[PDB]
């Protein structure tokens, strides 16, 4: 009676920097950034328990500021120049376990080589009903 | 939340 079971969240975001010279025209954009939310390395896949990730974005990026995914791999790929927190809404398969909001502040690269690196990652647990 | 990150 209350059972449940704890499960790892992480949101998490890479990024790339973009030379001028692969910058579309008039779009102020310098990196291209990936946020994503995965499961631990040590745990089973969360799409077991995850239905839908809402991604809320800085209102620089209306009318396209809500963006929802419903499949994994709940990754959101898009360019930008600005870091900002990144609210991620977490739905669940089961209608016992109410949503969570996780704020991730975006990590934007400052290598500038061009190449992938690793920003910042937001480690949640989450409670399950069993 | 735990936050990590990286400097660069």
């Amino acid at each position: 009676s209350r059972l449940f079971v704890k499960k790892t969240i992480v949101v998490g975001n890479v990024s790339k920097y973009i030379p001028p010279d692969k910058r579309e025209e008039n779009d102020q954009s310098t990196h291209k950034w990936m946020v994503y939310v995965r499961g631990s390395r040590r745990e089973p896949s969360i799409n077991h328990f995850v239905k839908k990730v809402w991604f809320f974005l800085h209102p620089s990026y209306k009318p396209n500021d809500l963006v929802e995914v419903r499949e994994p791999p709940f990754h959101l790929t898009r360019r930008g120049w600005g870091e900002f927190p990144v609210r991620v809404q977490v739905h669940f398969k089961d209608s016992q376990n109410k949503r969570i909001d996780i704020i991730h502040n975006l990590k934007l690269d400052r290598t500038y080589t061009g190449l992938q690196t690793l920003g910042a990652e937001t480690v949640v647990d989450v409670e399950l009903h069993r | 939340a735990a936050r990590k990150s990286a400097p660069a």
